[PDB]
Formats: structure tokens, sequence, C-alpha cells
């Protein structure tokens, strides 16, 4: 088996992209963030509250055949950011682009947090990091990854997302058009449960190259890219007029500045993310000031490569006994 | 912007 799925940003500063998912039978299409940073498939669903649903598309299950309670058991989970959500939870039939998965665990949000319900282009999420992270109690389930992965032609699915355009979720194998020269694959670290890696080094625009190691998480799930503190400054200062603003709460600059690129290691591989990908527009409507998409991870306690680094290169996740990661330049 | 920060 295999599948690819057309993810589709669901603004135009790519703050988020959404893939359409079916879940049931008969079918239910719900567009889901598919966070390689978490490992719960959500959604929003007609056991979540009527105050806490906007505009989103609910999956009904009490109209899917497939569809079959799980009984006594409960999620709850947390991000990065403050951002809640929880319910019960179903079994039931999800495909993604073809590829088929029957009783997956479904969870059911009975509660969403307020940032969920102002998000109106997302229906609920699909977690791609490892499994000991999901959070159904008291039995654990797992992700449609590891349910589809014993199924699929490689245990491996690329992440292939387009800066201001849509791009592709495979699952199943490396679609070798895809991409330029070799992909360079590098070890991972799965003991917290991430896409977690070390990255050899960094650049900032045309300068010289620091031999530096930077352990983060490939995370899709997360928009900018969190690196420490001396990198993100020795980077910041390329541009002239980026500041520090606490009641921003990151790195500004002016709009009419020119971006340099980051350039970030992959083994011996570079992987350049250009200055355009970088500015994440004006701060606030009609301001000067705009935000930058290198911000540091001082506050998080763990780096991050989100939207901008991987959107930046082909990506696969290597599900394997010995997962892996490999970037290639496209 | 509306970044995302996706677990806790």
């Amino acid at each position: 088996s295999t599948g690819s799925a057309t993810t589709t940003p669901i603004d135009s500063l790519d703050d988020a992209y959404i893939t359409p998912v079916q879940i049931g039978t008969p079918a239910q299409t719900l567009n889901l963030d598919f966070d390689t940073g978490s490992s719960d498939l959500w959604v929003f669903s007609s056991e979540t509250t009527a105050s806490e649903v906007d505009g989103q598309t609910i999956y009904t299950p009490s109209k899917s055949t497939t569809a079959k309670l799980l009984s006594g058991a409960t999620w709850s989970i947390s991000y990065g950011d403050g951002s809640s959500s929880s319910g019960d939870v179903y079994t039931d039939t999800v495909s993604v682009g073809g590829l088929t998965v029957t009783g997956q665990a479904v969870e059911s949000a009975k509660k969403v947090s307020s940032s969920f319900t102002e998000d109106s282009t997302i229906d609920g999420l699909l977690g791609l990091a490892f499994s000991t992270l999901n959070t159904v109690s008291p039995t654990q389930q797992k992700t449609f990854f590891d349910n589809a992965k014993a199924s699929l032609d490689s245990p491996v699915f690329t992440a292939d997302l387009g800066y201001h355009a849509p791009g592709t979720y495979n699952f199943g194998f490396i679609d070798t058009t895809a991409y330029t020269g070799s992909i360079t694959y590098t070890a991972v670290s799965t003991k917290q449960g991430f896409w977690e890696w070390t990255s050899t080094g960094y650049a900032v625009g045309s300068g010289t190259f620091k031999s530096t190691s930077i352990d983060g998480i490939a995370d899709t799930g997360t928009t900018l890219l969190y690196l420490p503190a001396t990198v993100v400054s020795a980077y910041w200062a390329q541009v002239s007029g980026a500041k520090s603003s606490s009641s921003v709460g990151g790195y500004v600059f002016p709009c009419s500045a020119t971006l340099p690129s980051f350039t970030f290691g992959v083994g011996s591989a570079r992987i350049v993310i250009p200055g355009d990908y970088i500015d994440f527009g004006p701060i606030s409507t009609g301001s000067s000031s705009c935000f930058g998409g290198i911000q540091s991870s001082a506050g998080i306690g763990i780096n991050i490569f989100g939207d901008v680094a991987l959107k930046a290169a082909f990506v696969v996740f290597n599900g394997a006994t010995t997962p892996t990661l490999g970037f290639a330049s496209k | 912007p509306h970044p995302f920060h996706x677990i806790h």
C-alpha cells in the first residue's frame, strides 16, 4: 500500500498546513493539521461543546457504520503554547490519500481550547510523532503511521511542504522526482518520543559555517524555527534594525529589509532556508515592523525545526526499527 | 501572523 495526500496552507504566511482525511463509513472528510511532534489523532466532533465550535467541520460518529465507542477510554493533551483539547475516543476507519487504516483510534473532542476555536480551517490534528506520546487512557493507542506501517511498501513518510503553495505527504514511498541530488539521512533518538536529531552547524547568509551541534525535533506542527539564543542572535545582527521586543515576544526587523538566508547542517550536507521564508509579515496590520521566523529556544527548553526549515527541504521520516531522518534539497 | 506551536 501507499498514499499521497495534498497539504495546502491555511494562510498566506503558511503558518499551518491542512491535509484532507476521510473518517468513517461512509466517508466524512475533515481537514487535519499533520503534527510530527504529537501523537494524537483528534478531531472536532458532535460531542464537542457548541460554544466551542465556530465554523469547523465536525465528525459525527453516530452516522459512521464502522464507528464504535472505546468505553472508559479518555484523552487529554496540551501543546507547547498553552493549547488544550480533550474528550473521549472512538474506533473507526481513516483513509489518508487512499491509504486505508482500520479500527484506528479517533479521539473525539468534548472540550477544545480558545485557540482551536479561532482556527476555523482546522478540523483536528493527526499525530505522526512516536506512539509513546499518545495520551489516551487508561489504554494507550497508536498513530496512523504506526497502524499503517506494516501494510506499507516502505515504512516511511515524506514531508514536502511548499512555500506559499501546497505540497505533499506521501506514505509508503520516496518520490525521487520531488528532490535534487542526494538525500542525507541522519540518526534519530526516539527516547522522548520525538523526531529528534542533531544538526551539525549553521551559516548565516554568505558567511562561514559554524561547527556546533544543535539538538532539535522535526515538528511540522510548529510554524517557526526555534534555535538557541547565540545562533539566533548571530542571525539577527546581520539584519539592520532588528531587535528583540518584550511585548511582541520575539525578534522583529523592519519590513523593507532584505532577509538573509539561514544554512543548517545535515551530516556533511547543507540545506539553505532562503531569506524570504523567514519573513512572517507585519506584527499588526498597518505596521512597518515584521515578524521574523528564526526565534530563540530559551523559553521552551527544546530546539524545533518547524515549517520554516522543513519547507526548505524534502523530508523523509524513516519509521524503520532504527529510525532515521533524511533531508534533500528541492 | 498566527504561528503554531503544535506536545507539552
